[PDB]
RNA sequence: CUGUGCG
């Protein structure tokens, strides 16, 4: 029953990261087994929250933390600061527009790219084209450059409708004088060429992201009394026992899922007799 | 196979299979018909029912020694009756007489004949096994000797490295010059290191690796210095190239990889040789050839010492382990009764402190049992420590098991740990018994501990034969066996003097004297000399027979005996059935009666006994004889010889260089008996070759 | 004692070399392959990258018993070599770059990389996996031990290691550089850094991988209770007693003959064809399914003919041989107690 | 997606003697399908 | 064919 399963993986998570703080990259989330993100072949139900990265996990991203936040829908409502630059000869055409584009969400990214076009130099009227390749390089997360490489055909730059300024004034800056389909990526990847990179790594800890040591935001997750009791067994040691239990509470704090009833159930929970863990959070 | 080179490989096959349809079809004896058939074929067990079996005028007198007493049908009772009365007999006429085979243990009896059989009390020597044993004695002044009391040395083991590995290259064809320039190049770099940093032959060189006048060389090989300018003084007038002739051939058709950039060249200026050797005094070897003990009295040592002592054994056993691994084809410059002057023998190695360092020098090198000298040197003196003479090869095990065999002595002990006192008289004593089983590797040693296993065996049980105390008792021979056989019987007269009937903690005591017994597997089992062990297996192999009286001279080896052969071949077959079921004369005597055979068979035929005669899935579904364990045979090496020179023979189609040295390499893949088996076939095709020269 | 005999001939101790030191009474339930992932463990003094690859092979595990549909796909990856094939397993299991350039920078020298240490010693006069010399060893059918040890040396010192080419060992062992980068310094001379082998190469091969090939070998050999971590126990000299191994066994324990054979046949048929079965002529019976593509001997078979250091295959189709162990309680009060949880972490069903 | 060179290796692996006489003389990239071009196929091992 | 080390 793929609800029960998704609420299992969900109290999985949490009680993992109930003994000490973790990333939540590929090494910490396909490490544990129930994994049925891949399984369900009709997949139209899933979790919550993660909903959002495990549907990049089915075409298996070497990432570590992108920054997903497409509820704030960074593929729309982009601002369109763009611009253009001259030419190069090597007819060849070859041009290097930047932008900056932002996200719905706070973030911000900027976004090269590097264009040329071998064409046919014309007698008069406009120009003859033969071949055109394009090369994108920049920031940009898994959404941010799949927006860059949206925007920049939805651009009034050369490929449109004309908009070439020419007023002899790309000429003048290459010539010294003063008289007068490439959508292939779909990636997190800064395609083949970018700035640096590798830094700002998320780590979780009390069901709480942390960038750098902030809390971001908690979900929501039941326990029932059977798999919460359960799932207290063992592990491997006792600290590990101590510290989810002081940490239960207040995890408990900011959900309303009461719904371990009062009975020998308890007593099966109280085996493992730490009271004044249970009894400090009140 | 018929194959061969002439034929498409297709055609033999139908050739004889057309031949042999040919003779099958018509003939023309018996046999030659047979055995023409039966060489054509290609593969073909019991059930041989083709042969003839055919007599010879001979096989009846086999018959009637053989097979008239056999009947096989003896009925049950009958047999009942007869052990009856063989029993009564038998209880009146030898046991009673005293003429038994087995008796009551009688344990208090059975140790005084143990303490008189093992501890000699008619010999000479003292109760103090280190100056019983000449090894024991050395290491014991070693270790009370030891326990009481910087890149020039690295440079100088490196340049050894180098001359040591391009010395293997024999690329001069010679060796005595070889050696020759060697030593120059040593005495070149000597006086090179001490032209200057005075801090080096004195300091960092007696404190190294220097005696007396005597400096190491490649090979292992320590030479005097003194005699090493007498012989650079020679090769000069009579050929002052020779040098020379040695400096241009390092760089042409050599591998010219060497870091003797100036300390080859040189000429050997022999003022600061002769300026070296008069610095240091003489302090040669003696080599001691062919009363009072003060002994530390081991019995009352501490318990620190004892493992030292291990340690230094365990030194002096990888140094004779090292030594065994000289080389073999090496000659000495010079050549050599009571008291022998060495100045050119051969050292090794070992290390005990920081300051003082062990050397053991021997004459000769090889594979078998030599004579060596150990000498120690604290910082820079030489002292005597002593000499003594074994075999290397049954010194592998304590090469480094200075700390299993300490931690076999604690475990041991504490077995013993139900009464406080036992241990203090029997672990030390313990100890003192395995040093000197390991000091002492002989077969006398573990025979005599396999002996003492069968006498705890006997003694801890009830009911043992007679003849046992004769087969407990071993000649002593060095008066080396003495000393543990001594230590054995002690310890097993402390653990089982008093009261010790199998009423108490006996079982854990019969453990320990069990693996005390075993202690024997430690001497390692490979025959210290083989020609008197074939001589030994031969004696035992044919003094039964012999005794017996039926080992006749060589046969025909083709199936015909003579009259006396055969003569005495039923003579030995009737006596060996000439045996009654009353006489006790023949109860050690090869032999048996036909009548109980009779009885048996009888009684198993008739499923009498626990199993019968219903079986089962019915069962009917090059070294030379005369030469055995030589690592050759003449065959082998005939065939070898024969291979080579008809190779070399072929090879001419003049001038042969060393090259055909390397094909006997080739086909024969070395221990000293196979460098000697190599050098004589080497010698062999050198002369065949000679010989088809001329 | 055994360590120091062949360091004195100048090989150089290994991370595996003899029996390892501090062992415990598991030698009962323990083949060499637990007790050379023990010595592999104990060299690494807090484990996280060992812990690390384990929960990587208790994964491939889990998606190679049940889990899942695998295998056959592993005999690929593996072939190639040792950083490869590591990486590959990595991304099928969950990793990153980092993952791939932190966990290969443990790197030990193997001498018998380009082959075997060539070398004659005191035989008798007159006279390729080793897998293949166990089956063909399997299907057919006076020196002393002082000499044995000093041809051993006398071959030691001499050209032995191949390259491309033979050269000595000492040249092999200068090469290293001394960079001392505080991770090749908790076991000097035994496991070194990427660049503090720049100069030599060749002979370079990383441990983690070698660790991960044992731990999948004991899967298939005494169950997945090898996957936990080890942890501590909170007698008179005189009591011994028995004991039983208690392993658990999930190849179909009984593992009949001509099973291999299929498996190396359908696999590898040029292995088969040559150096293979030459002497047969019931070939017909592991021709026909005679139980082809067992439990796990698919997957287990591969780790023996890469790394010749295993000894597995010919282990397999043995008698415990002993099927009683006699000891003393007081080596079993402090034996390490290494039970291991369901891998299913057992919420499953 | 069902590419070539897939049922090549399992008639190889199940039937060598089909795949031996009867089968690929005329054929010079064995090898591809040789070292592991994808055997063991989802279904096509049983429906062969 | 072709050994240099137990500090
Ligand atoms: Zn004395």
């Amino acid at each position: 029953s793929p609800q029960q399963i998704c609420t299992n993986f969900k109290t999985q998570l949490v009680l993992s990261s109930m003994v000490n703080p973790l990333v939540l990259s590929t090494s910490c989330l396909k490490s544990f087994f129930w994994f049925n993100e891949v399984l369900e072949l009709e997949d139209d139900s899933q979790i919550e929250l993660a909903e959002l990265t495990d549907f990049a996990l089915m075409v298996k991203n070497q990432n570590v933390s992108r920054a997903m936040f497409v509820e704030d829908i960074a593929m729309g409502y982009v601002v369109s600061n763009f611009e253009g630059v001259r030419i190069s000869l090597s007819d060849h055409v070859r041009m290097s527009t930047k932008f900056k584009l932002k996200r719905k969400m706070v973030y911000s990214f900027s976004l090269e790219c590097i264009m040329d076009v071998g064409e046919i130099q014309n007698k008069e009227v406009i120009l003859k084209v033969v071949a055109v390749d394009q090369s994108v390089s920049g920031s940009g997360g898994n959404h941010m450059l799949l927006d860059g490489v949206s925007v920049v055909a939805s651009l009034p730059l050369f490929t449109g409708q004309a908009s070439f300024d020419l007023a002899a004034m790309l000429i003048e800056s290459n010539l010294a004088g003063s008289n007068d389909s490439p959508e292939l990526s779909d990636k997190y990847s800064y395609r083949l060429s970018g700035p640096e990179n590798q830094e700002d790594p998320l780590v979780l800890k009390d069901g709480a992201f942390y960038v750098g040591g902030e809390r971001l935001s908690t979900y929501k997750v039941e326990f029932t009394g059977d798999l919460v009791v359960k799932a207290l067994g063992a592990l491997e040691d006792d600290e590990s026992v101590v510290s989810m239990l002081h940490q239960l509470w207040p995890y408990l704090k900011a959900t309303s899922q009461v719904i371990l009833f009062q009975q020998e159930d308890f007593t099966i929970v109280h085996d493992l007799y730490k009271k004044q863990l249970t009894k400090s959070i009140e | 196979n018929y194959n061969n080179r002439f034929v498409a490989d297709w055609v033999i096959e139908r050739i004889r299979w057309l031949l042999i349809e040919i003779l099958k079809a018509s003939k023309s004896e018996d046999q030659e018909y047979q055995r023409l058939i039966h060489s054509l074929s290609n593969v073909k067990l019991e059930n041989l029912e083709h042969l003839k079996r055919n007599s010879l005028d001979y096989d009846e007198r086999l018959n009637e020694s053989l097979f008239i007493g056999l009947k096989g049908d003896i009925r049950e009772s009958t047999v009942r009756e007869e052990l009856i009365k063989l029993k009564l007999w038998f209880k009146d006429e030898v046991f009673s007489k005293g003429l038994g085979k087995f008796k009551l243990t009688d344990r208090r009896e059975l140790l005084e004949s143990l303490s008189s059989l093992g501890a000699h009390l008619d010999s000479d020597v003292s109760s103090c096994p280190f100056c019983n044993n000449k090894l024991m004695e050395i290491v014991y002044n070693v270790t009370f000797s030891c326990v009481e009391r910087s890149n020039i040395e690295k440079h100088y083991l490196s340049v050894l490295s180098l001359c040591n590995k391009i010395k293997g290259l024999k690329v001069f064809n010679t060796r005595r010059n070889t050696l020759l320039f060697l030593d120059l190049i040593m005495v070149n770099l000597m006086v090179d290191i001490s032209d200057s940093c005075q801090d080096a032959i004195e300091s960092l060189r007696k404190s190294g690796l220097i005696v007396g006048q005597m400096v190491m060389l490649v090979n292992d090989r320590v030479l005097d210095i003194l005699e090493a300018v007498k012989l650079i003084r020679k090769k000069i007038g009579t050929n002052p190239n020779w040098v020379k002739n040695c400096s241009k051939i390092l760089e042409r058709s050599h591998p010219e990889i060497w870091h003797h950039l100036s300390t080859l060249i040189k000429q050997p200026d022999f003022n600061s040789l002769i300026s070296i050797a008069q610095h240091l005094v003489s302090d040669r070897p003696i080599m001691r050839y062919s009363k009072i003990c003060r002994h530390k009295l081991f019995q009352e040592m501490s318990s620190f010492e004892q493992m030292r002592l291990f340690k230094t054994l365990s030194s002096i056993s990888l140094s004779l382990i090292n030594s065994m691994k000289t080389s073999f084809s090496s000659r000495l410059l010079v050549n050599e009764f009571g008291n022998v002057r060495l100045r050119e023998c051969y050292a090794q190695r070992f290390y005990l402190a920081e300051s003082l360092v062990g050397f053991l020098f021997y004459q000769k090198t090889g594979e078998r049992s030599r004579c060596y000298s150990v000498y120690l040197s604290d910082n820079g003196v030489m002292s005597e420590q002593g000499s003594f003479y074994c075999d290397p090869k049954r010194f592998f095990l304590p090469v480094f098991s200075d700390e299993v065999l300490a931690g076999m002595c604690e475990e041991m002990t504490s077995w013993l740990d139900f009464d406080t006192g036992l241990m203090n008289d029997t672990g030390p004593i313990l100890r003192l018994l395995v040093l000197a089983i390991l000091c002492s590797p002989s077969k006398r040693n573990q025979t005599f501990l396999q002996g003492l296993r069968y006498f705890l065996m006997a003694f801890a049980n009830q009911i043992h034969h007679i003849d046992l105390t004769s087969k407990l008792v071993v000649e002593c021979k060095s008066s080396s066996e003495v000393v543990v056989q001594r230590l054995a019987v002690g310890l097993f007269i402390r653990l089982l003097s008093g009261e010790s009937d199998a009423s108490l903690f006996f079982s854990r005591r019969f453990k320990y004297l069990l693996n005390v017994s075993y202690l024997c597997h430690l001497i390692t089992k490979e025959t210290p000399d083989r020609l008197t062990d074939q001589i030994k297996c031969f004696e035992k192999f044919i003094e039964p027979k012999v005794k017996f009286g039926c080992a006749v001279v060589n046969p025909s080896l083709n199936g015909k005996l003579t009259v006396d052969q055969e003569d005495i071949m039923i003579n030995g077959l009737k006596k060996f059935f000439s045996k009654s079921l009353r006489d006790t004369e023949d109860v050690q005597t090869p032999g048996v009666c036909k009548e109980l055979l009779n009885y048996c068979v009888s009684l198993f035929n008739r499923g009498k006994l626990k199993v019968s005669g219903e079986l089962k899935n019915n069962p009917f579904r090059i070294p030379k004889l005369d030469e055995l364990g030589n690592i050759l045979s003449t065959y082998d090496k005939e065939k070898l010889v024969s291979a080579c020179v008809s190779s070399m023979a072929e090879r001419f189609k003049n001038l042969d260089p060393d090259s055909t040295d390397y094909l006997i390499l080739k086909n024969l893949t070395l221990t000293e008996e196979q460098v000697e088996s190599f050098n004589e076939i080497k010698h062999d095709v050198q002369v065949a070759l000679a010989k088809m020269a001329d | 004692r055994v360590n120091q005999l062949i360091r004195y001939s100048g090989y150089g101790e290994t991370p595996f070399g003899a029996i390892e030191d501090q062992d415990v009474k598991d030698w009962v339930d323990g083949s060499r392959g637990y007790r050379l992932q023990r010595k592999i463990e104990a060299i690494f003094h807090d484990d996280k990258e060992t812990s690390f690859i384990r929960n990587c092979a208790r994964k491939v595990f889990n998606d190679i018993k049940r889990g899942r549909i695998f295998e056959e796909n592993l005999i690929n990856l593996i072939g190639r070599g040792g950083d490869e094939a590591l990486t590959g397993f990595l991304q099928y299991a969950g990793c990153s770059e980092q993952e791939v350039n932190r966990v290969l920078n443990y790197r030990w020298v193997n001498l018998s990389s380009f082959g075997d240490l060539r070398l004659v010693l005191r035989t008798k006069l007159m006279t390729v996996p080793t897998l293949i010399k166990t089956l063909q060893s399997k299907l057919s059918r006076q020196s002393s031990v002082a000499s044995g040890f000093i041809g051993f040396c006398k071959s030691m010192g001499s050209k032995c290691v191949r390259d491309g080419g033979f050269l000595y060992i000492k040249e092999v062992y200068s090469g290293v550089s001394a960079c001392t980068c505080e991770i090749c310094a908790l076991k000097p001379k035994i496991i070194y850094c990427n660049n503090s082998l720049n100069k030599v190469s060749q002979f370079s091969k990383p441990i983690l991988w070698d660790y991960f090939s044992l731990v999948l070998t004991n899967a298939c050999e005494l169950g997945e209770w090898v996957f936990s971590t080890v942890k501590e126990p909170q007698n008179n000299q005189n009591f011994f007693w028995a004991v039983k191994p208690k392993v658990v066994r999930q190849i179909e324990d009984q593992l009949g003959m001509n099973h291999v054979l299929q498996s190396i046949r359908r696999n590898y048929p040029v292995l088969f064809d040559e150096h293979l079965t030459p002497f047969m002529n019931d070939l017909q019976v592991s021709r026909t399914m005679d139980s082809g593509r067992l439990k796990f001997l698919d997957v287990c078979i591969a780790l023996d003919m890469m790394n010749e250091n295993l000894g597995i295959i010919s282990h397999l189709l043995k008698t415990r041989d002993n099927s009683v162990y006699i000891v003393k309680q007081s080596d079993c009060a402090l034996a390490h107690i290494r039970q291991s949880s369901y891998t299913d972490w057992e919420l499953g069903l």
